[PDB]
RNA sequence: AGAGAAAUAAGGCCUACUUCACAAAGCGCCUUCUAAAUGAUAUCAUCUCAACUUAAUACCCACACCCACCCAAGAACAGGGUU
RNA sequence: UCUAGAGUCCAUAUCAACAAUAGGGUUUACUGGAUCAGGACAUCCCGAUGGUGCAGCCGCUAUUAAAGGUUCGUUUGUUCAACG
């Protein structure tokens, strides 16, 4: 229940740089772990949708906190 | 309701009291039995079938299936079987035969046949073309069809008139009145011309 | 899962019979739906040479309904080869004539344009009515939902819902309502 | 009325006038 | 009957705005038109019903679409199911010559009267198929 | 019905209407003047 | 403000709220500990990590091979540590770093089995009717890293 | 999934009182229980695909 | 709304005439299937890109042979008959 | 397309002047016929409808219609034209 725009534009959101070779061989070859890395992405959409319906800069979301180099 | 499988015999004249001429043909009702049977939604819902046969053969001379189909039936082996659409309550029990007073004069008639076979034909034996002229210098085409199709097309249309065999299809006359009736060697005198020559089974 | 070879290539790689309703459905969506899993693209094991496809049951046919005026303007078109032959049909017409027809040209343009396409419409099944065979009923597994909502009339609304929504204004009373 | 080359085009398309959206609708309110 | 006892915001001409309505309903919202068409599927008039021209208008391209959908079927004056059709089905002519990519003839779909209902995905939806 | 690209009624006693798609000018005392667009 | 249910007036996805961050981060300390003492104890099968190596991402799991298409200057048979792990999984868990888990937490090993010069390659290019045609042969090198244990630590 | 035809899929599950305790595939339902008890064996005996890697070090 | 008669086109036949003569043919014969009613937007009215109601069958159809002879079937192969 | 000019009264029953908006060419000076024809409709006939100043068949214009048909001759060959 998650499109492709979905699950890569929010993956990196939360700064995991998994590449499409190894996302597809978990796909096939791992499904729970691809089920996860799937509800990580879903995570990270809704707290996006959360945090810019709400007004001004509320706690972030517990996923969307970046980690600096 | 059902009909037959006659064979035709050949023609002859026939007057009227109003004064006119009227050539007919005779048909001679063979052996027609009733072969067969199939439901109505047997055929998955068009009508009801008659396998009807005419014409006794030899039983030396058809294939081991036939064979087995005529024996269960009880009958010795027809030469054409054609299947007539009937409603249900028209209904024949195999095995009946059919007579030629299965008509009555006063009515119309369709009759249906294999054409005669000319063989290969050109095109104007087989389509009525106006072929070339004669002398004026029509060197090597006399008979010949002219431009098979326009330029601009690379292609010769499908259902072009073209040489090609003749005759030997099935075809059918609509609208035949039927005249006599011959019941004790069972001939209909059917108007008009029938298709097929002498002595080929007609439906 | 600790299956043998022989069996989890079996179970990897097996058919799995879709139904699809089509009760004021649209052909489009439809066909895009049962272009997608008749393809395979629907699987993570997908690959153009593994012949992954799928069978879909597309059910009750005969009552899809074209946006718009799509009935009176959409127009098919065939030719049968020989001169005059061309013939242009509104979708109205065609509907009647074959029932099943629309969704099947639907599927047909949108599926991929190789030899293939063939093979995927031998396991693309189409029924006009609500009847369907036991020989495929017996292999269904999923009911993949209907892509349309469809809205529901005043007729299927309980006095909770009507009145619920509030009356937005005021009539006269001299007048004759 | 000859056509335009085509950045010319993209050009004229993306400078259009946009106007200033009203406060309130006058339909449903002066 | 009259109106409810709750107005979001009274002081409205139009009652599609005292409702906070202007640019929000379809039409198979048939809960919001039923209550503005006779008991013969025809619109009431504006004088009554009190509507601006702007929403009269979309109320009635708003119940023509829901009669040809059958969405009233209580309200008659005594074979193809079809949703969104802006012509009445018995006055459009095929489309046999549906032109090239550049000046293509394609087929009218909803109505453009709701041009501004509050759109929710990115691409803008299209009145043309 | 005289084809016209611009519809003008010319008595008082006739009506624009819109039928089959397109605007007629039909009329009932001195039908001379029916149009088509 | 109040406005009478319609199509439009909502959205049609549904209002997903999320939980109280407070709750939420005593459930994710409580979710971390569960899968920690299952590390403790051994409670995991065989593993498979997400390595980072020479510029490609590969999915690996031990006993397995990879080739890599550059030299590594590594005799034949040396141990190395492939750090930069992305993602490590077992058969009920499954580490997922920001973007490395770190040097502690998990720890591949592989072995140098094989260096040699993969099968040739051929470059050409033509151009019609300029006489231009021209052919190379090209070799790239390569060697053959077997990957002979993941394992992980209780470090969470 | 497709019982009638000749490429079947049947998943049969072995209990043991209400609990699962293996699962297997095949395209009989012969075949499918036979896998099933395979899968039970291995899991009881464990020797399973993901079992803990031997430690050659 | 029917009834006769002719031609043409397609399809077919050889009882008579005709060219001819175990037959093929035509010059001969036969068959051919945008005006209303109710009515709203605009309460009258209004035919309605308003809802709503009115103005082709036929033909083919037998799983399993083929040496020989005959044939109205045929270029060869096929097809019909050999009781 | 403005009717503006006419038409025994009156623009719309007809021409409808200029112009405007449309689709289409203009090369000389200082390629038919037979044979078979495929196709469009901007329709000659047949078919359906509106108005008429046809009070009526036919006429006139206008809409719709491309399933079918669209002759034989004398003189002559930039290929047409005339004539029965
Ligand atoms: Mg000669
Ligand atoms: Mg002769
Ligand atoms: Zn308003
Ligand atoms: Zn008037």
């Amino acid at each position: 229940g998650l499109k492709y725009p979905a699950l890569i534009g929010n993956l990196v959101k939360c700064q995991v740089e998994l590449n499409r070779k190894v996302l597809a061989d978990l796909a096939i070859y791992e499904p729970k772990t691809f089920k996860s890395l799937a509800a990580l992405a879903s995570r990270r959409r809704h707290e996006g949708f959360a945090a810019a319906l709400g007004d001004g800069k509320e706690p972030e979301g517990i996923f969307s906190r970046v980690v600096q180099y | 309701r059902v009909g037959l499988i006659a064979l035709k015999l050949g023609m002859m004249p026939l007057w009227t009291k109003d004064g006119q001429k009227h050539v007919v043909t005779l048909l001679q009702v063979q052996d027609c039995h009733v072969l067969k049977y199939t439901s109505k939604e047997n055929c998955n819902g068009k009508m009801a079938t008659l396998s009807v046969g005419g014409k006794t053969v030899s039983r030396f001379r058809k294939a081991t299936s036939i064979l087995e189909f005529y024996r269960e039936l009880g009958l010795p082996p027809k030469q054409t079987v054609k299947i007539f659409n009937i409603t249900d309550n028209a209904a024949i029990k195999p095995g009946t035969p059919l007579y030629a007073a299965h008509f009555r004069p006063g009515q119309y008639v369709d009759v249906t046949a294999k054409t005669i076979g000319k063989g290969f034909q050109g095109v104007m034996k087989r389509w009525g073309f106006k072929g070339q002229p004669a002398t004026h210098g029509q060197t090597k085409t006399h008979r010949r069809p002219g431009a098979v199709a326009t330029g601009d097309i690379g292609r010769v249309w499908p259902g072009t008139k073209m040489p090609g065999k003749m005759g030997n299809i099935y075809r059918t006359e609509y609208g035949l009145k039927v005249w006599r009736i011959n019941t004790k060697h069972n001939i209909i005198y059917v108007n008009g011309s029938v298709p097929g020559h002498k002595n080929c089974l007609v439906k | 899962s600790s299956f043998s070879r022989a069996p989890q290539q079996w179970a990897t790689f097996a058919r799995i019979w879709y139904l699809l309703d089509g009760k004021m459905q649209p052909p489009g969506k439809l066909a895009a739906m049962a272009s997608i899993r008749l393809q395979g693209l629907h699987k993570p094991v997908y690959h153009a040479l593994s012949d992954c496809g799928d069978h879909v049951v597309i059910m009750n046919t005969r009552h899809i309904a074209f946006s718009g005026n799509k009935w009176e303007q959409k127009v098919y078109s065939s030719h049968t080869g020989y001169p005059g032959g061309f013939r242009q049909v509104t979708a109205a017409q065609l509907h009647l004539r074959d029932p099943v027809a629309i969704v099947k040209l639907a599927i047909y343009g949108m599926l991929p344009k190789n030899l293939h396409r063939r093979t995927m419409m031998e396991r693309l099944h189409l029924f006009p009515d609500e009847y369907i065979p036991e020989d495929i009923l017996k292999n269904l597994v999923e009911e993949l939902p209907q892509p349309r909502k469809i809205p529901k009339r005043l007729d299927e609304y309980t006095q909770e819902e009507i009145d619920a929504f509030p009356r937005l204004w005021t009539p006269p009373e001299d007048y004759r309502l | 009325r000859r056509v335009m080359h085509f950045q010319r085009q993209k050009l004229m398309a993306v400078t259009e006038y946009i106007p200033p959206k009203p406060a309130i609708h006058p339909s449903c309110l002066p | 009957p009259k109106e409810s006892p709750n107005p979001p915001n009274p002081s409205g001409q139009c009652p599609i705005c005292r409702w906070n309505l202007k640019h929000k309903y379809n039409y198979d919202d048939v809960l919001l038109l039923s209550q503005f068409i006779r008991p013969h599927g025809g619109m009431l008039p504006r004088k009554i019903t009190g509507l601006c021209q702007e929403e009269h208008r979309k109320i009635e391209e708003c119940v023509k679409m829901a009669h040809r959908a059958g969405l009233l079927p209580n309200h008659r004056p005594r074979q193809l199911n079809r949703y969104l059709t802006r012509w009445a089905p018995g006055s459009v002519k095929p489309i046999y010559k549906k032109g090239p990519r550049w000046n293509r003839v394609r087929m009218p779909v909803g109505s453009p009267l709701l041009r501004d209902n509050v759109c929710y995905s990115r691409t803008p939806w299209k009145l043309y198929h | 019905f005289k084809n016209k690209t611009v519809l003008k009624k010319r008595c008082k006693d006739c009506y624009l209407v819109k039928r089959r798609g397109r605007w007629y000018v039909y009329c009932k005392t001195h039908p001379r003047h029916k149009q088509r667009q | 403000g109040y406005v009478p249910k319609t199509s439009l007036s909502s959205p049609p996805w549904p209002e997903v709220v999320l939980p109280d961050p407070v709750e939420e981060t005593r459930h994710h300390a409580e979710v971390v500990k569960k899968v920690n003492e299952m590390i403790v104890t051994g409670q995991y099968g065989r593993l498979f990590a997400v390595v980072h190596f020479a510029s490609r991402q590969w999915k690996v799991t031990s006993e397995d091979l990879i080739l890599i298409g550059n030299e590594l200057d590594l005799a034949c048979g040396e141990r190395i540590r492939l750090e930069k792990v992305l993602l490590v999984g077992a058969d009920n868990f499954t580490l997922l770093g920001k973007p490395l888990l770190g040097k502690d937490l998990v720890r591949v090993e592989a072995t140098v089995i094989e260096k040699t010069e993969s099968w040739p390659r051929i470059i050409m290019r033509f151009r019609k009717r300029k006489n231009f045609k021209k052919k190379r042969i090209v070799t790239t090198p390569q060697t053959v890293l077997r990957i002979n244990s993941i394992e992980i630590a209780p470090c969470l | 999934s497709g019982g009638t035809t000749a490429l079947p899929l049947y998943f049969v599950g072995l209990y043991c009182d209400k609990k699962l305790i293996a699962e297997g595939p095949g395209e009989t339902v012969l075949v499918a229980e036979e896998e099933a008890a395979r899968v039970a064996l291995r899991k009881l005996y464990g020797f399973t695909e993901n079992r803990r890697p031997w430690n050659y070090s």
